[PDB]
């Protein structure tokens, strides 16, 4: 069952070196090609580099020729992605995907989940949590909102879940804006029965893995 | 039909706005029928039903001389209480008192009460036997043996087996449309999704006369032990109360809401 | 001893728009006595209230009806605001139909 | 340099219709040309190898076509789900592939009022000397809402940022929240905040309010 | 019709 799953993202300082690791399962990294593509926020993709192993060939874009270097370890079936000299522009999820084993496929038919890169004059920063605490005013349709709000964090991926991921459905956690501290700030919010408030725990487990920050904070209605 | 009588009377100290707040209401069942309110212009015992209009005026000047007699008496009630708790002057309290009595299906005496209390809390109490008092603490204890030398209980327990039993049947005879009457409670229910996967289902009980009523939820076969709001006045004479489930959607036909009230023959 | 009232906002009869009718607010379950309590259109203070004669349950904690006459509409917002020594500050409860 | 230019940056269509991307490459690619559908954040899948061919297990409602020197991406029969941006590639085995600019595709659904919600900043947010406000908008379609902030009725500018959900894969409707950011100062100088939505599933603009106390 | 038995405490 072919699997690839990329690793060593994180911030750098520009100038910085990286090195992004593609780790192959279900298939010989030697018998196929390897690509990197990144994904700059918001932009599309962008081909970077194609490795074949068995004979060390390998395909770099203009953008990145001379800074980036693809390689692969048979050993560990692994490939790889040096990146230096790392300008803000190559701050992207970087995918790692193959040439299809099949031949009669002219394309890329599997991809990993991707890592994100963030090139930055580093600034790497916790987050606050603070609760949306479901109001105590009707402001119900006989459902009641409660949310928290995940405020000045950096870099960039921060995940939010409910109740350790027990409750998903009606769970909107909001795309992280860019406030004008250069600081992100997520909300997540979650509609329920307003008759459960009184009964229920509603705690958010938010993960912020670049500074080493895990909070669970308990959101329930005030007086 | 069991039926009951009782008084409230409610004295509130005012430091400094002059002579204490006392309020008196009587009702005959779930039926308020009169009231005093010592704020109110009048200074009389005013009618709040019809059925006791029709009562002459020595009635009116009788019962306005016993609660202004009740309010005068609760004016030093509050003094003597706050001597015995050692409180302070510049603190408002409260005293409040219910007396009535109870008749069966046949109109028969049935109980008698007279229940005091102090800042809300429980001070002295007539038992069930009505020749005995109940001292919640030590200060009340002082009034104990004050009652007992007064001869409190005996001359109460004349009034609650005789003069409350004897009015409330006249009340009951004159007032016979409105007091004997039975509204059974017109029901529905509302439907409200709150989720993808969840759904409200409120069961409605409105314009029953009598506050005794019982809402409660069956799933197949037995009963769903949930919101469930106090009884309320309509504000005409009757009452409403509502129950609600927050049931699985997709299943709401499986729940069944049950209704018992004296007005309807058998459970809804 | 401090008991912080229990709050209902209702009509007197089901709610139809253009309907005339009875709001209703009943605080319940509250000691002391002294309370304060507002029937609110679209936010402002409906002035003509009128309200029941004190009385109290068997557990001694009082109880209120606050009622007014009113025509509902669909955009019209209709609320109750009550005061006591037990709430920190002022609590609104809004009408809604189905409560 | 081979370019290739995805014709329609975005569109919506309603369920069921007929959706045609189309791929216009900078040269003569012969048919060496993929498809792929990116879901938001998720790792591409591909659609169409060779410009005509359907990879397998991808439901047969994609087709892929050549038209002169145009390539065509084909859903016959739009799904809920089939939200996503589209990609076509320009494959050489041993030389550089180039993607087009990408394709958004928005699902076009029934009218939906949004569900309001305002909250108030916490006493945990307060001691730290910033409070935030939270209008929160609920399922609605579509995407366009105005939401105005009114501090004692005073029009606010500035001081509030928004964050759209990308839209639902079951019912297509968006979610949104606007936050507004005060020092506790400046937050603790009045006494209602309002938050006014106009949307196109609402007759009249509706507000939800606090006065600070309750 | 109220009591005329009340006493003071």
């Amino acid at each position: 069952e072919v699997q690839l799953v990329e690793s060593g993202g994180g911030l750098v300082q520009p100038g910085g070196s990286l090195r992004l690791s593609c780790a192959a399962s279900g298939f010989n990294v030697y018998a196929s090609g390897m690509h990197w593509v990144r994904q700059a926020p918001g932009k599309g993709l962008e081909w970077v580099a194609k490795i074949y192993p068995d004979s060390d060939y390998t395909y770099y874009a203009d953008s990145v020729k001379g800074r980036f270097t693809i390689s692969a370890d048979t050993s560990k079936n692994t490939a790889y992605l040096q990146m230096n000299s790392l300008r803000a522009e190559d701050t992207a999820v970087y995918y790692c995907s193959r040439d299809s084993s099949f031949y009669y496929v002219y394309a890329m038919d599997y991809w990993g989940q991707g890592t994100l890169v963030t090139v930055s004059s580093a600034s790497t920063k916790g987050p606050s949590v603070f609760p949306l605490a479901p109001s105590s005013k009707s402001t119900s349709g006989g459902t009641a909102a409660l949310g928290c709000l995940v405020k000045d964090y950096f870099p960039e991926p921060v995940t939010v879940s409910w109740n350790s991921g027990a409750l998903t459905s009606g769970v909107h956690t909001f795309p992280a804006v860019l406030q004008s501290s250069g600081l992100y700030s997520l909300s997540s919010v979650v509609t329920v029965p307003s008759s459960s408030l009184g009964t229920q725990t509603y705690i958010c487990n938010v993960n912020h893995k670049p500074s080493n920050t895990k909070v669970d904070k308990k959101v329930e209605p005030k007086s | 039909g069991s039926h009951s009588m009782r008084y409230f009377f409610t004295s509130v100290s005012r430091p400094g706005r002059g002579e204490p707040r006392f309020i008196a209401v009587g009702y005959v069942d779930d039926t308020q029928f009169v009231r005093f309110d010592s704020d109110a212009a009048s200074q009389r015992m005013e009618p709040r039903a019809p059925w006791i209009e029709q009562e002459g005026p020595e009635y009116w000047d009788g019962e306005t001389r016993k609660v202004k007699a009740h309010s005068q008496t609760h004016r030093v009630d509050l003094g003597t209480l706050r001597g015995y708790y050692n409180q302070s002057e510049a603190g408002s309290h409260t005293v409040q008192r219910m007396y009535g009595c109870d008749v069966g299906s046949d109109w028969r005496f049935l109980r008698g009460y007279h229940q005091y209390a102090y800042d809300g809390k429980d001070y002295i109490a007539l038992k069930e036997d009505l020749r005995s008092w109940t001292a919640a603490d030590m200060a009340a204890q002082t009034t104990k043996h004050k009652w007992e030398a007064a001869h409190v209980a005996e001359q109460l327990r004349a009034y609650l087996e005789g003069t409350c039993v004897e009015w409330l049947r006249r009340y009951l005879e004159n007032g016979k449309e409105t007091l004997q009457r039975t509204d059974a409670p017109k029901t529905h229910m509302t439907h409200h999704a709150v989720s993808d996967h969840e759904a409200t289902l409120r069961c409605w009980a409105l314009s029953f006369y009598p506050a005794e009523i019982t809402l409660t939820w069956q799933r197949d076969g037995e009963d769903q032990t949930t919101e469930l709001v106090e009884t309320r006045p309509a504000g005409d004479g009757t009452f409403q109360k509502w129950a609600a489930v927050v049931v699985p959607s997709g299943q709401e036909q499986r729940y069944t809401c049950h209704v018992q009230h004296e007005g309807l023959p058998k459970p809804l | 001893i401090q008991r912080t009232p229990k709050i209902q906002v209702y009509s007197r009869h089901p709610a139809e728009n253009g309907k005339s009718n009875f709001l209703n607010c009943y605080v319940s379950g509250f000691h002391p006595s002294d309370i304060e309590v507002d029937l609110l259109k679209n936010g402002e203070r409906i002035e003509k209230v009128e309200h029941s004669d004190l009385s109290f349950s068997k557990d001694w904690s009082f109880y209120l009806l606050y009622y007014t006459e009113f025509t509902p509409t669909e955009k019209d917002e209709y609320a109750c605001r009550v005061n006591h020594v037990t709430l920190s500050q002022p609590k609104i409860v809004k009408w809604d139909r189905d409560m | 340099d081979i370019q290739m230019t995805q014709s329609p940056s975005s569109l919506s269509a309603s369920v069921g219709d007929r959706v045609t991307i189309t791929c216009r490459a900078s040269q003569d690619v012969n048919t060496a040309v993929a498809w792929y559908q990116q879901k938001p954040g998720k790792a591409p899948k591909l659609l169409i190898y060779s410009a005509y061919f359907l990879y397998s297990g991808v439901p047969s409602r994609f087709s892929g076509s050549r038209s002169g020197t145009d390539f065509t991406l084909t859903i016959s029969s739009l799904q809920p789900e089939d939200f996503a941006t589209y990609y076509c590639q320009q494959y050489s085995r041993y030389s550089p592939v180039t993607f087009g600019q990408g394709t958004k595709v928005e699902i076009k659904r029934t009218v939906a009022a949004p569900s309001v919600f305002i909250f108030p900043p916490s006493d945990e947010q307060l001691k730290s000397g910033t409070a935030s406000v939270v209008c929160l908008l609920n399922n609605f379609y579509p995407r366009e809402a105005k939401v105005q902030w009114k501090v004692d009725n005073a029009l606010q500018s500035g001081n509030s940022q928004e964050s759209v959900t990308e839209q639902d894969s079951k019912d297509s409707t968006y979610s949104l929240s606007s936050t507004l950011t005060l020092s506790k100062a400046d937050y603790e100088k009045h006494k209602v905040y309002a938050c006014e939505v106009t949307h196109q599933g609402l007759s009249s603009p509706v507000t939800k309010s606090f006065n600070r106390g309750e | 019709h109220m009591t005329e038995v009340v006493r003071h405490c």
